[PDB]
């Protein structure tokens, strides 16, 4: 029916500043919604009538629009308001969504705490070995975590959704191995290049 | 505070109406809430007919609903698309009332151009693809009737551009029988006719402008032709071939080019077809019956009956409706007498050597419509209570003996109303009376053998409200003596208004054929904004060609299409400077689509009387108007007819006189009706004279400009323009 | 005030169907319409169909008329949609939602559906101890939701419940936490991992090594 | 009494000029009015060359001559149609000049799109129907070179649209050869580009209005192909066919999209091409020899020198002209150095291990052009004396010594001339100087050798005379210093402009790529009217993005074109304020064009300097305009490139600002340039936004809207709405 586009994919912005939300619709629309949409949670109503307030929704938020370009503004956004939005239509039948509005916010940057895991005996008495590593808390998104067994470079990444108490993400990396792999080598190490760093940040264990 | 500008725009002060759906003798169907509900004139009660939340299945995507004459089946129209005035685009899908759901098997296919019930029945007829359908049952496949369908080429059952605009009125040209057994309808093949191409630049997204191209008959160019023919639904079977039947003739009307202009079943087997000459002065009424036992229908000369003026054109825009009484034998028709008055008059289904019909009304005034037809009288509106033309009252005839004559809302509520508009019901023993005019609008519910008002549908209390701290201003509808006749006027005077002051005037004119501006409705418009907030008289002159008095007064322009209502509107100015209530140094005019064009020949005629003026998509010359409305009034472009008027009628030839004024031209670049090429050629020639003036193009706006911003902007321009005028600002 | 709750999540074969409600309190439940909805695991919502509870009038979507089937218990309060045939790509998360006549102003928990050939699987949990923070691995179960907290509630910040990962047919869920240095080494900490499909409630303690 | 816009209008001041046109070294001609002369140098005598009853038997219908290069025959133009910038169609008639009459046999077609002599002799080639005709001698018949030729398809020996408009600047796309022998020329396909359509309503008599339709390549959409051909003219028979040569263009090139951006014969057997990628930022030069016995033309990569641009594009609007030597060997562009400035480079056929050459011309300036190039000198202009950009010199450098470094025009007369254009002789034995401004424009004669005037030409003594109970206005050049770089600006102040009292300003703009409205030069346009009549001060500042002042400035604005240009505009304007002879209350800023675009974008910036403002032919967003110009600048507008900024710079998104001013809109209907389209949309999206303004559109008007009483309209229209706007 009516292909809407929501313009773009991502946006960041930081606590207390201008946020604008757009959709663009292919036909025409006589009357634009909004949806916002937690992580893992069902889709909570947050304009009617492009401007009007659903029962619960706060007084920052307000929208307007015309033909194929509506839209929906945000006053003052706060830490809460990190949350994907969708835009719906219903001037013609059957009714369409928008893609992709993810409302990321801009905050300080923090390093992350680099821990790890070796594998306990429950996990070795199944003829197996998992190395575990974990790295909690930081803004910066972008990592180059690898392994090393002695030296030699050889993984199942896990990703946290946006924190709506502070902002930060956070990652898990599990290293599934064999038992008799394990009873192969020594140390094991757990690096990564971190925007907040230049060298490898140094994290490990041993026999 | 005053009536603003922003009130008007915004539209904070909403006059209502009362829209209801006549089902049964004394039944009807009524909107609340998005509710409609089922209301019974018998009692005074109302029951649930059809919630809420069955609109609300298809969201805010309905449009409009069309429930059966059998009231089991129901259409919901969605997904709305405009294309002209009345034609429009969309989907359909039919509700079931005894078992509450949807028919999603044999669905009403995607941008479907027209839907119809049967007269009596759930059977249905519609268009796709310039294609006529038949659907004898909601759940069961459609029938194709024709196969000849073209875009732009070739139509079956819907008008084209000019036979939707200037002839019916709407998009339709399909008729079902009254019991249900056959289903009439026209073709029309446009492969002669000339293209007009304009240019839609639509969404800014989009990086090559699009040409929009209509088949488009300009005056004196190549017309389409029409096909009449009658298929038989009771006959429809997918084993044998649908082989639908054509009238033909007559052979009077079929020497040169002709109109279908109109069509009306008698009985089951009787149909009257209303032709018409390209050159509008001689229309024939041709009365066919069905012959079963050879499948055509015979229509003969002595059922015809023949309409025709030597002072101009038949009819007011075309030849009027005839209503036939339930055996088909005597029809009633609003014809001209001989002293040149629309009236009512009788004929049967023979003719007669000379037709003479026995008019029912003789006096001074006109029959405006004829409403409703039972078996021992006979509704009308006419415009004869206190010898106004801008009037309206509901009148009751009896058949037997015509002296009985009695008037129905004349004495109602005569100073809050002399403007009305009838609704009645199947054999009329309940009616809605509808109150336009002049004080707030009323509408009320009566019965039909006792007069007597039921209750009081909508009567605006909450416009009577909120308009509480508001300088309303006050309509004076009224006339003057013009060599040896009267001509009526209209003005919408400011607040509290004093005849020793001088004020600013502004004419808003039209000034058409036929047209009447000086009437007793009320109306929040533009104008009263005019004269509430800026102090402006914002009046109106129904001049020498408007119509509702006479064919004396309305054929005075014939072949004369750019004259006589142009000088009258200069005259009547100068007649309303004698007043000593205007300011002769701050008179301007203004006017839409043919008002325009008048406006700009006013201005052009360097009278001196007017200082400036607006034209809102002006006709320039008649050339490039279409072929019907301009050939009705003009002749044809040709030495032999009239190209002498046509080149002598031209805004652009009298593009010199523009320096004596300031001139304000606005027109929307995809105006199908009157094309931005009018305006486009007007601005040329005054470029040319070396003259100055304002100019305004609107993007992809058509004839209304309807558009909610475009249409805020228009009268907010205007608005500056006419300030800085008359300097106000 | 106005409570939409419907069935738990789900898992069946290619070909066969499902049923899952939608029960609804507080509001008149024959007033309001009810509207279903679809959305994969990465992509944006889509409109299924629409019922009205009074006389139980459905409306469906094209691309889903000959899939989804609904009805509705008006004595109960309790809608239903019944999908039929299924396939891999029906794989994904419905919704059932109220409208007011204007848009969708009541919603749902929300419920996953997957669609496989492989037999429901069980899973296995670990205790992660540093040799401040703990872990609990979680691997080798199938459907998708594991629910997983700490001491059945109680430790909120630090908690990071990673999402499950598809592994040859094993879902592989982590997950940390992080408090003081004087804390753990005293006093007991445990996570407490949950599959409802193959019944399991399993309980597993960080324990020094 | 003053300069009123009557005198505009009507030009009653004319502003005489002297043209010419060097036949040999020592000769030139030139029109008396009623006939044409012939000028010998040597002498100081006159030669009556072709008389005015020559012309008058065709009436007032011829619009040009063009005598052929041996001096034996006259091609006489008429019925001149005019269709683009520089597109036209016309009639043709060769004139025999010995013999004294017309050739009447085998003779020009109707409705020639273009003619051409050769260089040497008197051989003719033209197009008809997109097909080109070879002609030997006036009376033989003509001889097809190529029937491929379609009304807006192909196009053989003519630009389309976007090559006539962006690359060449001229219509002509075919090259003799030095001795004419080989006609180069090249073949364009429009097939896949798509269509702009509009209405042309023409007369009031014309019932339907016609649709006008041209292949117009917009930003990121389908660019016609290319290709070159050269056949050979003295081996053209009725009995063998007529087979012509293709080049094949460079492998680094024809990887992706391209387009030929010039052509200069070298010599018989060699010839120059450049080309240029779809991306402009990398020109090849590739030199191609001539095979005597396989008949085709040999391009090695070792005669391949490219030129390229981290900073932006390739030259100023496209490659420089390469002047070849006699032998042909070596031959000078105009090239940008290390410091980014615009001199003459030496190059040799083969290019060196790493594209070095040896610039003769150094320091903070550029040269503009090369007007000569003898054994012994080589002629240029340049904007070096006195430090100034807007100055124009004409300059001499020997090509041993490069520090033998004249300049001819430099003291000539010092207040009246600081801006010259030159043309030289055949062989640079004598030349004419045209001084433009700022003083009243003067064109002299000259000999070579010694700089001596041999007479005056035109001293605009007649318009002198006129301008004496006229109150002049008065031109100030100079600059102002921001970030310690100096940028220049002009002002056209009123009679007798006293800096005590504060007037009115009025920014005139323009501000493209390489743009220079700040100059030395002489007009007697509507401005002087603003300044002379209603005392209004005329500005125009070049800011970031004006060229003939290093690559660090014209650069700047690449992949922006709406952020830079604007705001520094702004900032002038700021600049002004602070000088103390401006009211800050009544500023305005107009722009034809590129201004229109830049002005749109100043009204729409919310700086509330400016009261209000006309924008006529805008360019609105960058997408409606061609690909050429645009990708030039921009790049395509594609989310893998720079599809950001084409939709954060239009004029459309910044309507809502339009409330703080007062706007005039102004566009053509019939503009093939800039399309109505652009305005439409602005219009459209101020109707939207709920702001008022003001517009005019001009029924069949392109982008020049130079018809006489369209132009007389604007003019007297965009003079109210000032008179309004200020008073
Ligand atoms: N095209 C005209 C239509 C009209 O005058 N009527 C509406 C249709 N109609 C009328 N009278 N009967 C009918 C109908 F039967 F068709 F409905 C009057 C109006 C009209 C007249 C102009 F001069 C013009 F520039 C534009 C324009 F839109
Ligand atoms: N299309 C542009 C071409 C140009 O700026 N020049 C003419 C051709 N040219 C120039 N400098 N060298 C050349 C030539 F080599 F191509 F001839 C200047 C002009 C131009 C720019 C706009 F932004 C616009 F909206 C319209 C318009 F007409």
């Amino acid at each position: 029916q009516i292909v809407l586009s929501q313009s773009p994919a991502i946006l960041s912005a930081s606590p207390g500043e201008k946020v604008t939300m757009t959709c663009r619709a292919s036909s025409s629309v006589n009357n634009m919604h909004w949806y916002q949409q937690k992580p893992s949670s069902s889709p909570k109503p947050w304009l009617h009538g492009t401007s009007n307030l659903a029962s619960g929704v706060p007084v920052r938020f307000s929208g307007s629009g015309s033909g194929t370009s509506f839209s929906l503004t945000i006053s003052r956004v706060e830490a809460e308001d990190a949350a994907t939005y969708f835009c719906q239509q219903w001037s013609n039948h059957p009714p369409t969504f928008g893609g992709g509005t993810k409302l990321e916010i801009d905050r300080a940057d923090a390093a992350p705490t680099v821990s790890i895991f070796p594998p306990s005996s429950e996990q070795l008495t199944s003829g197996g070995a998992s190395v575990v590593c974990f790295l909690n808390n930081f803004y910066p998104k972008d990592i180059n975590v690898k392994w090393k067994i002695d030296g030699s470079e050889r993984v199942l990444n896990s990703w946290t959704d946006q924190d709506s108490k502070d902002s930060t993400y956070s990652m898990s990396s599990t290293l599934t191995l064999t038992k008799d792999e394990y009873e192969r080598h020594n140390s094991y190490t757990c690096e990564a290049t971190h925007k907040t760093s230049t060298s490898p940040i140094v994290k490990s264990f041993n026999r | 505070r005053t009536y603003t500008l922003a009130d008007y725009l915004k539209n904070t002060f909403r006059v209502k109406s009362y829209s209801l759906r006549w089902v049964s003798d004394s039944e009807y169907l009524y909107k609340q809430e998005n509710n409609i509900l089922l209301f019974n004139a018998e009692h005074g009660n109302s029951s649930i007919f059809l919630e809420n939340s069955t609109f609300e299945i298809f969201g805010d995507s309905i449009s409009d609903y069309s429930v059966s004459p059998d009231r089991l089946f129901v259409l919901l129209e969605y997904n709305y698309v405009k294309q002209w005035r009345h034609s429009y685009t969309a989907s359909y899908s039919i509700y079931d009332l005894n078992k509450r759901q949807l028919i999603t098997e044999e669905k009403i296919p995607n941008n479907t151009q027209w839907i119809t019930w049967s007269q009596e029945g759930h059977k249905l007829a519609y268009v796709w693809k310039n294609d006529i359908y038949v659907k004898i049952e909601p759940h069961l496949p459609s029938h194709r009737i024709t196969s000849t369908g073209k875009e732009n080429v070739i139509f079956n059952g819907i008008n084209d551009w000019v036979y939707e605009e200037e002839i019916f009125g709407a998009y339709s040209a399909l008729w079902w029988s009254p019991n249900g057994t056959f289903l009439a309808y026209a073709q029309f093949n446009d492969t002669g006719v000339p293209l007009i191409e304009y240019s839609f630049y639509s969404d800014e997204s989009l990086q090559y402008p699009k040409t929009v191209w209509i088949p488009y008959p300009k005056a004196g160019a190549v017309n389409p032709t029409v096909k009449f023919f009658i298929v038989n639904t009771d006959s429809l079977s997918s084993t044998t071939t649908t082989i639908p039947m054509q009238i033909t003739a007559p052979a009077s009307v079929t020497t040169g080019d002709h109109y279908l202009c109109d069509v009306a079943w008698v009985s089951e087997d009787r149909i009257s077809l209303q032709w018409l000459r390209r050159i509008q002065n001689y229309s024939v009424m041709a009365i066919c019956d069905y012959d079963k036992t050879t499948l055509v229908w015979n229509c003969p000369t002595t059922q015809e009956h023949i309409e025709t003026s030597a002072t101009g054109w038949c009819g007011r825009f075309r030849p009027a409706e005839p209503h036939f009484t339930s055996d088909g034998s005597s029809f009633y028709k609003i014809v001209s007498d001989k002293d040149g008055y629309k009236h009512i008059c009788q004929f049967q289904k023979d003719r007669k050597p000379e037709q003479v019909c026995t008019f029912i009304t003789k006096g001074a005034w006109e029959v405006i419509s004829i409403e409703a037809l039972t078996s021992d009288y006979l509704y009308y509106i006419s415009n004869e209570y206190k010898e106004m033309p801008g009037g309206r009252n509901l009148y009751k005839i009896q058949l037997t003996d015509h002296t009985n004559k009695k008037c129905l809302s004349c004495d109602l509520n005569p100073e809050r109303c002399q403007y009305y508009s009838v609704s009645l019901s199947k054999e009329a023993k309940y009616y809605q009376l509808g109150c336009r005019g002049p004080g707030l609008p009323l509408y009320t519910l009566h019965r039909s053998t006792d007069q007597k008002e039921l209750r009081v549908l909508e009567d605006n209390s909450a416009l009577d409200k909120m308009l509480q701290d508001v300088q309303m201003p006050s309509k004076k509808l009224d006339f003057i003596v013009l060599n040896e006749t009267r001509f009526w006027y209209q003005m919408i005077l400011p607040p509290h208004f004093d005849k020793s002051k001088k004020y600013p005037l502004l004419i808003d004119v039209y000034a058409g054929p036929c047209s009447q501006k000086a009437d007793a409705a009320f109306r929040l418009n533009w104008a009263t904004y005019l004269a509430s907030t800026e102090n402006i008289i914002v009046a109106s002159f129904d001049g020498r060609g408007s119509g509702y008095q006479g064919d004396k007064i309305m054929h005075a322009i014939n072949k004369r299409l750019g004259t006589l209502e142009v000088e009258d509107q200069i005259e009547a100015a100068r007649q309303f400077l004698k007043m000593g209530f205007v300011d002769s140094k701050r008179v301007a005019i203004w006017g839409w689509s043919y008002g325009g064009y008048v406006t700009s020949m006013v201005l052009g005629s360097g009278s001196g009387v007017f200082k400036c003026g607006i034209a809102v998509a002006p006709v320039s010359r008649w050339e490039y108007y279409d072929s019907v409305y301009t050939e009705r009034y003009m002749g044809l472009p040709t030495p032999e007819d009239n190209l002498d008027h046509y080149r002598n009628s031209t805004v652009m030839s009298r593009a010199e006189n523009f320096k004596q004024v300031e001139y304000l031209l606005i027109h929307g670049t995809a105006d199908d009706n009157v094309h931005f090429q009018q305006s486009a050629q007007i601005s040329k020639a005054l470029v040319d004279a070396g003259v100055d003036f304002q100019a305004m193009w609107y993007t992809d706006e058509d004839h209304g400009i309807a558009s909610s911003t475009a249409h805020q902007h228009i009268y907010s321009h205007m608005s500056h323009f006419l300030q800085q005028c008359f300097s106000l600002r | 005030e106005f409570q939409l709750q419907q069935s738990g999540p789900e898992l069946v074969k290619p070909g066969a169907s499902v049923k899952i409600s939608c029960k609804a309190s507080g509001y008149s439940f024959t007033d309001y319409n009810i509207n279903w909805m679809k959305q994969s695991n990465g992509k944006s919502l889509e409109w299924i169909g629409v019922v009205i509870p009074k006389y139980g009038t459905t409306n469906y979507n094209q691309k889903f008329q000959g899939k989804a089937t609904l009805t509705v218990d008006q004595s109960s309060s309790t809608a239903y949609i019944q999908l039929n045939s299924l396939t891999s790509e029906d794989s994904a998360v419905y919704y059932c939602t109220r409208f007011r006549d204007v848009f969708f102003d009541v919603w749902g928990t929300g419920t996953t559906v997957t669609v496989s050939s492989a037999k429901t699987t069980a899973p296995s949990v670990y205790p992660l101890a540093p040799v401040v923070t703990l872990g609990c691995l979680v691997k080798g179960y199938f459907p998708e939701p594991v629910t997983l907290t700490w001491n059945s509630g109680s430790l909120s910040s630090g908690v990071h419940t990673f999402p499950a990962l598809l592994q040859s047919g094993l879902y592989t869920l982590s997950s940390s936490v992080t408090v003081t240095s004087n804390t753990w080494p005293s006093q007991t900490i445990t996570c407490n991992v949950a599959h409802p499909a193959s019944s399991t409630k399993v309980d597993k303690k960080i324990v020094p090594r």
